[PDB]
């Protein structure tokens, strides 16, 4: 790390995200903090060459151990996942401690901040945006899951938005993990409101379907204007879930965590989805939501199947356009790896006019 | 936190009984 002046200019030798390790000199300026936390700091910066804005995520690093988030992001190359341009190591506020720096594409907005606006304004997020955002989320989920990678922290705050192009990019892979059948995992993963019921039951053999539940929670929140399953504790959140889905059957409990099959829980009647949402809520949104928020993990739709849902039919219309006038972003440029789980969905996912 | 099944189920049962018609 070196200091020049042409305005303060920081120069470092950083390694690119893709390809073999071929570090380049990278210069940037106009650095300012756009995020602090227990994880570390996030800076915005402007690249000297291109003038393009970037986000620099700086976290504490134990050099004796490899960084999981770095190793995961280097594999990822998708239009709905935030791109890792470069990464480098440096020193920070803690003496004799080395920091990992992640240079990512700067994205101005998040799904959270946008939805938060409509809540303050007492309006509802237009269905078109709900479709657009959710579609691109499932698209990114279909991608990472094909690598056997589970995000484990899907929430509106982690869904970056470009308001001008309506492009969504999944970020924050600091909880992501390569899920392998046979090797158990931590159940303390995933953040409040969006945790799958099996996770709340302390299951350690869960799958990537936990992300699909989180996505369902996000979808419901967009239709509702507020989180559907709030609550500080795991019990609190389960009560909310049960107050909507009804008490899970013994078999459903067995699918989540067998250790709870013998306890006699009070039988609570399920609340109809059509009463959970506003009367103006589109039937297909409700239908999609119920196919995501299932007690049994294997019963939940896969991300790819979710993209093919009728709720996203409008996005496959050739004459579709954003409210701001311009065209919708890339939605049909599916790759073979992306369609790896279920190739025949391509007949639906890729409309005839997109093949042109 | 990582709660044992018995303690967790007890709390959950207590809560569900209160929100039951
Ligand atoms: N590439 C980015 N562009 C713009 N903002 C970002 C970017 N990455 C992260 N942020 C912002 O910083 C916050 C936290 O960063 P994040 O990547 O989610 O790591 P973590 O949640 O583990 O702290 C996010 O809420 C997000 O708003
Ligand atoms: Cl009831
Ligand atoms: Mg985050
Ligand atoms: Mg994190």
């Amino acid at each position: 790390m070196k200091v020049s002046r042409d305005s303060k200019v920081t120069t470092v030798v950083a390694t690119p995200g893709q390809g073999p390790d071929r570090p380049q000199e990278v210069s940037y300026t106009d650095t300012k903090v756009i995020g602090n936390g227990s994880f570390g700091v996030v800076y915005q910066a402007k690249l000297c060459d291109s003038g393009e804005l970037v986000a620099i995520k700086k976290v504490l690093q134990d050099k004796r151990f490899k960084n999981r988030e770095l190793q995961i992001m280097r594999k990822l190359d998708h239009c709905n996942i935030v791109r890792l341009r470069y990464f480098f190591y440096s020193s920070g506020e803690k003496k004799d401690e080395v920091y990992l720096n992640l240079v990512l594409d700067y994205v101005p907005e998040t799904v959270y901040r946008v939805a938060r606006h409509y809540s303050r304004a007492k309006q509802t997020l237009p269905v078109i945006y709900v479709k657009l955002y959710m579609y691109q989320l499932f698209r990114s989920l279909a991608y990472i899951h094909s690598f056997g990678i589970c995000h484990r922290d899907i929430k509106p705050q982690n869904l970056l938005l470009d308001p001008d192009t309506a492009v969504l990019k999944l970020c924050d892979f600091g909880s992501a993990k390569q899920l392998v059948r046979g090797e158990p995992n931590v159940s303390y993963i995933c953040s409040r409101y969006y945790r799958a019921p099996e996770l709340i039951f302390g299951a350690t053999d869960y799958t990537s379907s936990i992300d699909v539940w989180s996505a369902g929670c996000v979808l419901a929140e967009l239709l509702l204007g507020q989180p559907i399953f709030p609550g500080d504790s795991g019990v609190d959140q389960l009560v909310e879930i049960i107050k909507v889905l009804g008490t899970p059957t013994r078999e459903q409990i067995r699918e989540m965590n067998p250790n709870y099959t013998e306890f006699k829980f009070p039988q609570i009647k399920a609340h109809p989805w059509t009463k959970v949402f506003r009367p103006r809520t589109p039937p297909e949104a409700i239908a999609l939501c119920s196919r995501l928020l299932e007690y049994t993990p294997t019963a939940r739709l896969t991300p790819l199947e979710a993209c093919a849902h009728s709720f996203f039919d409008e996005l496959r219309d050739p004459n579709v356009k954003l409210p701001n006038g311009r065209d919708t972003p890339a939605l049909f440029n599916f790759t073979t790896q992306e369609l790896s789980s279920n190739p025949p969905l391509a007949t639906i996912l890729i409309p005839p006019h997109a093949r042109h | 936190i990582l709660v044992e099944p018995q303690k967790f189920a007890e709390e959950l049962i207590h809560r569900l009984e209160a929100v039951q018609r």
